[PDB]
């Protein structure tokens, strides 16, 4: 049939936001109860590579 | 578990 | 000058804004809905597989209209969360 | 004596395996055993994977990420299976064992969904710089030594504490 | 700003939509086919 | 840092402030067991480091907070008209702290329009807001302005150093952006320079719906894109 | 001998190494673990509790023992009722209903081990919500 793959496009669609939207919020646990900040320690190192990135150049970094 | 003493 | 202006700034009337900053929410929530169903509706044009000619102006006037209501969504959106434009 | 002190290089119990994947644990076997019954280059693919992967993630926890993916593959093999069988209607009897099957299953999606949010809730939503009660200790003395110190000065610490510093 | 628990529930509410939209895509999908 | 709004008919203020104490400085060091110490014994004499800063702001803020370079400091209360704030460490005799506090406020209390035309506007910006006893030893004063606006008089109460016009983009300025308008002043005393800057505008109804209009273009351009994109074939 | 050609073979094999590696084999080896305990009263303990990351020697093969039937069960339920219907049940003038009969069979023993699993679990946890029980 053809009104069926019609349908699943649209059903497809529809998941992949649901899937979207749960996984961004299962992440936001830690933005939202404390604060925007840097966690644990070679975050920390990847945070001031790229300041320092954006700061200077690509041939500087 | 991270990069760090235990 | 500085007599002049203060005696004006204070002879005026007030700022009245145009929307009230409570009313954007629902103003936003309602033109999503409507961005997001002619947009998706100028996608199905884009999938028909009738003439050339035709395609082009159903798309175009659509997406000129959803491009209209999208704008006054974002910027009702922005309002609302937060970060005033 | 370096890489023996650092908690991320150390082996898994196995409560571990239950709490990062609840009931795809079970289900990865059951998949990998069912790719063996259909073998495809594809498959084969998937059974290295499996058997590699399943090897490093027991001898190294932080080897476990690595082993998340192909896990939610297999899974999402088995219960395809056997939601071809049970969730197609095409008689009394037939229906009901149909449903009871494919109920009990939607059922374990469902509580799968609810301890996944209750473990990313409790256990990975909190970060090592502040501590809750809040305590903020690291960022007052980490900002006194911003403010309160020479730009060119020279601080020695234990290594955990380097980046961060 | 959300909470605590309101953003709990958008969590749950947006994986129970997302188990039950795929159970009813895949019923549709063995069945009709 | 002043930003006016005129869709959100808000007023958001930022400051950032560079504070030291020139006290006596504290023979022997700091020692947080004296301190403790103190505290418990209740002690709350006139004592000459800062324990608490104590900032008043217009009648009706909004939405305070108050960071610094390195995060969010939760010890902060706010009371009214009065907004009262706590560092991460007390701050002795030549010690440094440089932090950020904001809030916002209603637009309908600094900006008026004229009478001849419902395009002139006449905004009065406070010069000051911090604690009671401070002083200052370098101002700079920066107002922002919708993007479509063309100033047309300026004036402040006190003489300034410096005074200069330029454009800032920001979170939706497409187009050149938010009119920045800077004044420079060097010694101000916390609750003698009470005045206020004025500021005489043009805004026309032009300028005020061009916003969205920017943001429509984008996104047409963006579909357009798209229906090329989805009009040609790269078969071989 | 046209044995190391068979699927089952290397199936059974691979999937047997896969559940000793997820029940932390390599645990009792890395580092020496106890086989048991011993209680207060005096029996055996078979499980340390309160304790998530360490453990005894015979907990491995307990959860053996649980992975194993499980997956097995899921197999059976995938692709063993038609042989086990042709095979137990010889009169094949009713065999929708034979089939309805194990499958439910099988789903209901598969519920009963993952409640078995989420106790033993909620053994080395003992503040867990979703118990199953
Ligand atoms: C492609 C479509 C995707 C659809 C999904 C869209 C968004 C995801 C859903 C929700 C996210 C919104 C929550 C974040 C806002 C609060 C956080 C915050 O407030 O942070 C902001 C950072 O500003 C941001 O970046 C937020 C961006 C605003 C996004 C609004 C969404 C509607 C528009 C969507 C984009 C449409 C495309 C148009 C392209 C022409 C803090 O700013 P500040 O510290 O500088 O303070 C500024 C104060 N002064 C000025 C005084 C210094
Ligand atoms: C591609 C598929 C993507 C699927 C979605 C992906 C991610 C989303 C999932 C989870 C994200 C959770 C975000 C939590 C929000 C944190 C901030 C917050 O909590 O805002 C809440 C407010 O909320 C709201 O009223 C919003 C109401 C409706 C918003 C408009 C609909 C959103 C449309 C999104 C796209 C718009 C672009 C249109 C272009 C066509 C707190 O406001 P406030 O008190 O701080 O504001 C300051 C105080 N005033 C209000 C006075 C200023
Ligand atoms: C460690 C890596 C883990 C890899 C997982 C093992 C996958 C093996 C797949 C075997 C499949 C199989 O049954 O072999 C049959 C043929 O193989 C053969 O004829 C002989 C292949 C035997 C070698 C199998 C690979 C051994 C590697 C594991 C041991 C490594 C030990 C290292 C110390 C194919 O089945 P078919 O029915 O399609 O045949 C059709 C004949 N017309
Ligand atoms: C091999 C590929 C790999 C991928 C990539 O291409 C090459 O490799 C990246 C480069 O590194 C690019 C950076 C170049 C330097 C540039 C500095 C600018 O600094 C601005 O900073 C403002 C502060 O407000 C100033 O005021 C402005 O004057 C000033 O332009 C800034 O634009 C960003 C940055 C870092 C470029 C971004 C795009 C990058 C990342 C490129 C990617 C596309
Ligand atoms: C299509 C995409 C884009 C749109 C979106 O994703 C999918 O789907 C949106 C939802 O609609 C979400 C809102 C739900 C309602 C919820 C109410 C709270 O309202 C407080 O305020 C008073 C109100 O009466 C009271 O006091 C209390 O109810 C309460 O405290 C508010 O905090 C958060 C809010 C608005 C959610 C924010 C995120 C939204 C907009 C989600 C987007 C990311
Ligand atoms: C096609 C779509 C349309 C219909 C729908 O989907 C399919 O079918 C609805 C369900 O009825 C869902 C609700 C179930 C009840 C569940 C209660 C939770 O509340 C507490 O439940 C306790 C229990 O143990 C915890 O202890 C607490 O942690 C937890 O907060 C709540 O969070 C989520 C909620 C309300 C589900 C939301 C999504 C709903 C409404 C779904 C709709 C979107
Ligand atoms: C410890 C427990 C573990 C579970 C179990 O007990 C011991 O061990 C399972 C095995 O894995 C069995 C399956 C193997 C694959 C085999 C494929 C056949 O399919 C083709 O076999 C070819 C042969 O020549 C012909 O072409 C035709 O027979 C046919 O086309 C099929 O008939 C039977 C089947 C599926 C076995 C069913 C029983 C299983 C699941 C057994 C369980 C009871
Ligand atoms: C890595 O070594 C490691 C990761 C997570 C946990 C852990 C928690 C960490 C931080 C927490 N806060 C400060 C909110 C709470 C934690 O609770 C946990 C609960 C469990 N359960 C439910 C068995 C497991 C791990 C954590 C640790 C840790 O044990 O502290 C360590
Ligand atoms: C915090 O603010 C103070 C005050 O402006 C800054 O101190 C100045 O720092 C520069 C560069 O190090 C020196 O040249 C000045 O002499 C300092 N002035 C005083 C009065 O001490 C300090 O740099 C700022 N710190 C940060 C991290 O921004
Ligand atoms: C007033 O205006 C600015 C203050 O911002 C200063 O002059 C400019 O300063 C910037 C800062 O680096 C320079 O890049 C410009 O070249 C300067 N000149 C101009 C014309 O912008 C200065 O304080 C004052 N300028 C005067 C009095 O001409």
């Amino acid at each position: 049939s053809c009104v069926l793959s019609v349908f699943q496009t649209i059903l497809k669609l529809v998941i992949f936001v649901a899937i979207f939207g749960a996984a961004i919020s299962s992440r936001l646990f830690a933005v939202i109860k404390f604060e925007s900040i840097i966690h644990e320690f070679d975050p920390w190192f990847n945070y001031r590579a790229t300041k320092y990135l954006v700061n200077n150049s690509f041939y500087k970094f | 578990y991270a990069n760090a003493t235990s | 000058t500085y007599e002049q202006l203060y005696k004006e700034f204070h002879s005026s009337k007030s700022f009245q804004p145009f929307i009230h900053l409570d009313t954007q929410p629902k103003f936003a929530i309602c033109g999503l809905i409507v961005t997001l169903a002619v947009l998706s509706s100028a996608l199905f044009a884009v999938g028909s597989k009738s003439s050339y000619i035709k395609k082009l102006f159903f798309y175009t006037i659509l997406s000129v209209i959803g491009s209209l209501f999208a704008g006054l969504t974002t910027v009702f959106a922005s309002n609302s969360f937060g970060v005033y434009v | 004596p370096i890489i023996a002190s650092v908690s991320e290089h150390q082996p898994v119990s196995w409560p571990a395996f239950f709490f990062d994947t609840h009931f795809l644990i079970w289900l990865f076997p059951a998949g990998v055993f069912l790719l063996f019954l259909d073998l495809k280059d594809e498959h084969v693919f998937v059974i290295a994977y499996s058997v590699l992967c399943s090897y490093f993630a027991g001898v190294m926890v932080r080897l476990m990420l690595t082993l998340t993916p192909v896990i939610c593959v297999s899974a999402a093999v088995a219960l395809s299976k056997i939601f071809d069988i049970y969730l197609d209607f095409k008689k009394p009897a037939a229906l009901l064992a149909k449903l009871i099957v494919s109920g009990s299953f939607i059922f374990y999606l469902y509580l799968f969904v609810f301890h996944s949010t209750w473990v990313t809730r409790t256990a990975y939503s909190s970060p090592s710089v502040v501590l809750p009660s809040l305590i903020d200790d690291f960022r007052e003395a980490y900002y006194w030594l911003r403010m309160n110190s020479d730009e060119d000065s020279k601080v020695a610490a234990w290594w955990d504490y380097g980046y961060q510093i | 700003m959300i909470s605590d628990e309101q953003l709990n529930s958008l969590a749950i509410t947006f994986g129970i939509v997302m188990m039950t939209l795929i159970v009813i895509y895949h019923a549709v999908d063995s069945t009709m086919s | 840092d002043i930003w006016l709004s005129h869709w959100a008919s808000t007023i958001q203020f930022e400051e950032y402030y560079e504070l030291t104490n020139k006290a006596a400085k504290l023979s022997k060091g700091f020692s947080r067991l004296e301190l403790m110490k103190q505290i418990q014994t209740q002690n709350m004499r006139q004592t000459h480091f800062v324990t608490v800063l104590d900032m008043l702001l217009p009648e009706g803020a909004t939405d305070h907070y108050f960071t610094d370079l390195v995060g969010l400091v939760s010890t902060s209360h706010a009371e009214r008209d009065h907004f009262f704030i706590r560092p991460r460490f007390p701050i002795f005799g030549g010690w440094n702290y440089n932090f950020t506090v904001g809030w916002t406020n209603k637009l309908s209390d600094f900006l008026h329009v004229s009478s001849g035309s419902d395009e002139k506007f006449v905004a009065s910006i406070p010069i000051l807001n911090g604690p009671p006893d401070t002083v200052y030893d370098n101002v700079e004063l920066s107002v922002f302005l919708p993007e479509g606006a063309e100033i047309f008089d300026i004036d402040s109460p006190v003489p300034f150093t410096n005074v200069s016009i330029e454009t800032q983009k920001s979170y939706f300025d497409l187009n050149k952006g938010h009119v920045k308008l800077t004044f420079s002043y060097r010694n101000l005393i916390s609750q003698v320079a009470n005045g206020q800057v004025l500021i005489k505008y043009d805004y026309p109804k032009s300028s005020f719906f061009k916003k969205p209009l920017s943001i429509a273009c984008y996104i047409f351009t963006a579909l357009m894109g798209v229906f090329v994109l989805k009009t040609l074939n790269m078969n071989v | 001998f046209s044995i190391i050609s068979s699927r089952i073979i290397w199936a059974t094999l691979s999937t047997f190494f896969i559940i000793c590696m997820i029940s932390a084999y390599m645990f009792n080896q890395i580092r020496n673990t106890q086989l048991a305990g011993v209680g207060p009263k005096g029996e055996v303990m078979y499980f340390l509790p309160n304790e998530f990351q360490h453990q005894f020697a015979i907990e491995t093969q307990v959860m053996v023992l649980i992975y194993g039937t499980l997956a097995a069960l899921v197999v059976v339920l995938v692709k063993g009722i038609q042989f086990l219907r042709s095979h137990l049940y010889p009169e094949t003038k009713k065999a929708y209903f034979i089939d309805a009969i194990l499958a439910s069979f099988c789903a209901l023993f598969i519920y009963v081990f993952f409640a078995a699993l989420t106790t033993v679990f909620t053994i080395k946890s003992p503040a867990y919500p979703f118990p199953l029980l």
